[PDB]
């Protein structure tokens, strides 16, 4: 098994970044760069050789079972996942993301539409818009009863412009179960908030 | 140029088989091994084995040995990867790959575009589209609920509204159907006057829906 640490890393444009890969030997190393929806692209092979057209701000090094990929000055087009590879084995990868200032979620709640209720289902959407960093906690409360197991979350990739993330949480009930209660609330916890934010409505 | 072009997306039930094809052009086909690498959703790269098109000889990793079968058709310059007795965590994008040089097999300079294989017993179903109505910036959206398989596409106002749009990755529900939200933030003063319509395409079902989103 090969390993890369850390799994993700917040970087600032222009700074010097070092990505690490740990191998094991019982029988040299390549690096790939992958952006969303594309196939990986070979960057380094033979531990240190640059693939044709790779900028020389990328350097591969390696000693024993320890390999590094250094970017002397990270550029916007370097934001991607990097994988190391040795024969049949791949590291788990390291995603680069842009470090920016903390940004609190802007939180919005959406009751179920009448059109959905008419179909027999009720989904309540809690939208957490344009926050940073990615880590945030959504907690649904129904008539002040904390919920668990009846919601799912989805997060966008970092935005290209403002480097924020957005997150949706969707609480999904039956219509009969939704109609049994009054107060629907989503509570949001995040680093840019001094105390948790709650968005609620009475159906 | 070396070009590897793969077949289109597949949907298979658990226990079935899928066969993915990789057409290789722009070089002497029998001079290089063809590899197969897969990547489950949000996961890393996983090498599945290689074939030597010269006489069809193969090697597979232990994690797949009895389950994957690679073949080639030299006259059609195409490698094939068949994965049998499919399970849900075989859901993944499958790549064929080719090394930089006959010397070193493992420098994967060339990659196919990838083939998405979805393993599920769910049945093809178009989405229902419900409005996320807005309540000096407002949020509105569309809930694209209960569809199979991926993907759907969403635009707003026929592609004219793009700023502030967030279309989320779909979530897999316990039912085996997918569900997705798309939201957009707009000036609240535009709420009464400017119309906001989400356009949802689900081609596997030939579903096209427009939903006007009103206060």
């Amino acid at each position: 098994v090969m390993s890369q640490s850390p799994s993700s890393l917040a970087v600032s444009l222009g700074e010097r970044i070092t990505l690490s890969c740990k191998s094991s030997l019982t029988l040299y190393l390549a690096w790939y760069q992958q952006k969303p929806g594309q196939s990986p692209k070979l960057l380094i092979y033979s531990t240190s050789t640059r693939e044709s057209g790779v900028p020389d701000r990328f350097t591969g090094s390696g000693s024993g079972t320890d390999f590094t990929l250094t970017i002397s000055s990270v550029k916007a087009e370097d934001l991607a996942v990097y994988y190391c590879q040795q024969y049949e084995y791949f590291g788990g990868g390291t995603k680069l993301e842009i470090k920016r200032t903390v940004a609190a979620p802007s939180v919005f709640i959406f009751p179920p539409s009448d059109e959905q209720l008419k179909s027999g289902t009720a989904s309540v959407v809690c939208l957490l818009n344009n926050f940073y960093p990615r880590e945030a906690k959504v907690q649904w409360k129904v008539d002040n009863a904390l919920q668990s197991g009846n919601s799912q979350e989805s997060v966008t990739e970092q935005d290209s412009k403002d480097s924020t993330y957005s997150l949706s949480s969707t609480l999904t009930l039956s219509k009969a179960d939704y109609e049994k209660h009054k107060v629907y609330a989503c509570e949001v916890t995040h680093q840019g908030l001094s105390s948790p934010v709650t968005k609620s409505f009475n159906r | 140029q070396v070009q590897l072009v793969q077949s289109g997306p597949e949907v298979k039930e658990p226990g079935a088989s899928v066969r993915v094809s990789c057409k290789a052009t722009g070089y002497t086909f029998t001079d290089h091994f063809i590899h197969w690498v897969r990547q489950a959703p949000g996961q890393g790269l996983d090498w599945m084995g290689w074939i030597n098109p010269f006489r069809g000889g193969t090697n597979y990793p232990q994690k797949f040995q009895g389950r994957v079968t690679m073949t080639r058709d030299t006259s059609f310059t195409t490698a094939y990867m068949e994965l049998n007795r499919l399970r849900s965590d075989d859901t993944a994008v499958y790549f064929c790959a080719r090394g930089k040089n006959s010397d070193y097999n493992w420098d994967f300079q060339h990659w196919g575009q990838g083939t998405l294989v979805t393993v599920s017993s769910a049945s093809t179903k178009g989405p229902s589209v419900f409005p996320l109505a807005p309540s000096g910036t407002a949020a509105l959206g569309c809930l694209v609920k209960d569809y199979f398989p991926e993907p759907v596409t969403v635009s707003w106002n026929s592609g004219a509204l793009t700023s502030g749009v967030h279309t989320f990755p779909a979530v897999l529900q316990s039912s085996g159907l997918y569900s997705l939200s798309s939201v957009v933030t707009v000036p609240s003063s535009s709420l009464g006057t400017q119309t906001y319509i989400c356009n949802v395409n689900h081609k596997p079902s030939n579903t096209k829906v427009d939903k006007r989103v009103e206060p």
